[PDB]
């Protein structure tokens, strides 16, 4: 009954059926990250060589820059039979909240850890502004999740790739002593109780300190029928706010600014509620975030499901036996280059006693002299000369490199490219998109368009507070992929090149190349050319 | 050898020892912050204990 006891049961499960996927892929990122000789502190270990030398590194270099060099961004379009610029506003505020810097890293990072563990994820997180908002004093930004496959724990009983089925998420936060003095103040949580929760990670590597404090913040998404206001807009029609947007701030001021209620009724939408837990209390209880969807995005390689069991790869699980063998045949060799004798002739001492000074190695003589009689044998016995044989590395060792090796290049090629993955990430991109959709309806100030200007329809409470005031009708765009873009100008000269290039040379091209001059970024001679376009194409209608 | 020195004379024959600590007391210490340490490790994974044991 106990909310920490159903939080916990849940987590418990989750993290209980994702063991064996996320095991594999923290091996498969210390070994492409940090080192291929694993199994620190081994009992039974002294001190030989151990030599690091590695074909798989390169092949995931030239992958992840295959799909760095070819970048996926999200493109809201139009729906079918809405007004054919329904998508410019949300176009415009995700490509000015989408530019930074952080957004960019995230997906990198994300990207990355797909190609080599099977698994990245990252965040979409609501801010307050002042100086720069992108609308209603709030940005949206997206941030990075480091290791998402040991840091994000997703609800079992989700069946598909974006995790959009899932009712629940967890995610695990480790910080230092300051970093958990910084969370707390962010927060406003007690900062003199220490927290504690799973550790997710692994005393794998020497590291001289580790992480000691933990956090989560746990997800649920609440799909509910609730109350729904029918008003009447004081301009024309009629528009739906939802009763618990306005639920208390604005419920008087919408009849004294002068709507008058129509109607109720129950629409079914969903919540997201999230909670700060600790393995021992419950720190946040269900404090509600804007959005339909959980905020985090994640990324898969090679995914599906087994028997009951999820399982995802990337492209270093399946190298792993060869390097390791190529790693511990080389360490042989070595070995064997090292502590062997050299060759150098067997002698008996008596054959060269008193002449011990002409084979240590000088050019002093014009040959070599060796005793010819003893006393008690009459003359010394003879054999051939018998010499050390020289150090060879075994057959053996040498198929076995060039087939380990052979083996590796064999089975590290994803793909024939990374067509498939980079179809994982315009998925995950359309999920981000319709995760960003939801927050933007929840939170900024989406304008409504009439045929008769935006309509940018909003009232303050008695607080100095603003209530955003978003109709129902904000589906109007769908979610399709296209090319990176900065800003709806960059997006726009894009789009006039793309049709310049196709157009023969009639009066159209006149027409866009006039455009592409109107279109342009400013100077001084730009600005004489952008000055003429527009001139010649309002001269000409 | 001697730029190690820390006292004035050597051990000489019968000098007298003096114990400093005559009635029981509750020690109150002092350090440098860097003269105690504290090694730790983890158990090592394929111990021979700890066969088993996820």
């Amino acid at each position: 009954e106990n909310r920490l006891e159903s939080i916990l049961s849940r987590f418990d499960a989750d993290w209980t059926a994702s063991d064996e996927a996320r095991r594999e892929a923290k091996n498969d990122l210390f070994f492409s990250r940090v080192s291929q000789w694993d199994d620190w502190l081994s009992q039974y270990t002294t001190l030989q060589y151990r030599g690091q030398f590695d074909v798989v590194r390169p092949v995931v270099r030239k992958l992840v820059s295959e799909m760095r060099q070819n970048p996926i961004d999200v493109l809201y379009r139009p729906k079918d039979g809405a007004r054919p610029d329904a998508a410019d506003v949300l176009m415009g505020m995700y490509r000015t909240d989408m530019r930074h810097n952080t957004a960019k890293i995230a997906v990198n990072i994300a990207v990355r850890e797909q190609i080599e563990a099977g698994v990245g994820a990252w965040r979409l997180v609501t801010d307050y502004e002042d100086q720069s908002p992108t609308s209603n004093n709030q940005v949206i930004r997206r941030e990075p999740i480091h290791s998402a496959c040991s840091h994000v724990i997703w609800d079992s009983n989700s069946k598909l790739m974006d995790k959009s089925d899932a009712r629940h998420c967890t995610v695990i936060h480790s910080m230092s002593q300051n970093g958990w003095e910084d969370f707390a103040e962010k927060y406003d949580l007690d900062a003199d109780d220490i927290p504690s929760f799973q550790n997710p990670n692994d005393w794998v590597f020497p590291w001289l300190t580790q992480d000691t404090i933990q956090i989560a913040e746990f997800y649920e998404v609440v799909e509910k029928k609730e109350t729904a206001f029918i008003y009447q807009d004081p301009v024309t029609g009629e528009p739906v706010s939802y009763f618990k947007r306005d639920i208390k701030d604005v419920i008087d001021d919408l009849a004294d600014s002068g709507f008058i209620k129509i109607a109720e009724r129950q629409i079914k939408r969903r919540r997201v509620y999230k909670s700060i837990i600790t393995c021992t209390a419950v720190l946040k209880d269900k404090q509600l975030i804007a959005g339909e969807h959980i905020p985090i995005v994640p990324v898969f390689g090679e995914w599906g499901f087994v028997e009951d069991k999820e399982v995802y790869e990337g492209v270093v699980r399946l190298t792993k036996d060869g390097q390791r063998l190529r790693n511990m045949i080389m360490s042989f060799n070595a070995d064997i280059v090292a502590r062997t004798p050299k060759k150098k002739p067997f002698f008996w001492p008596e054959q060269i006693a008193g002449f011990e000074h002409m084979y240590d190695g000088n050019d002093d003589y014009p040959y070599y002299l060796l005793n010819r009689t003893d006393e008690n044998s009459g003359d010394l016995p003879t054999q051939p000369l018998a010499y050390y044989e020289n150090p060879e590395v075994p057959q053996a060792n040498a198929y076995m490199l060039e087939a380990a090796t052979s083996a590796v290049k064999e089975v590290a090629t994803l793909g024939v490219e990374t067509y498939v993955f980079q179809d994982n990430l315009a998925t995950a991109m359309r999920r981000d998109g319709e995760i960003y959709q939801s927050i933007v309806n929840d939170i900024y100030d989406v304008p409504r368009n009439v045929t008769i200007l935006m309509a940018e329809v909003v009232d303050l409470a008695t607080g100095e507070k603003q209530v955003l005031n978003d109709i129902r009708g904000r589906y109007e765009c769908y979610t399709d992929v296209g090319p990176s873009f900065q800003s709806m100008k960059q997006q726009n000269r894009a789009e006039i090149l793309e049709l310049l290039g196709k157009t023969p040379q009639g009066t159209p091209e006149y027409q866009l190349l006039l455009l592409q001059y109107f279109t342009l970024l400013d100077g001084k001679g730009v600005e004489m050319m952008r000055d003429y376009a527009n001139k010649q194409l309002i001269q000409m209608g | 050898q001697r730029a190690y020195a820390n006292v004035n004379t050597s051990l000489a024959d019968a000098m007298a020892v003096n114990i400093l600590n005559v009635k029981d007391a509750r020690t109150n210490v002092f350090w440098a912050d860097d003269a105690i340490r504290i090694v730790s490790q983890p158990i090592p994974a394929n111990h021979e204990l700890f066969a088993g044991m996820k």
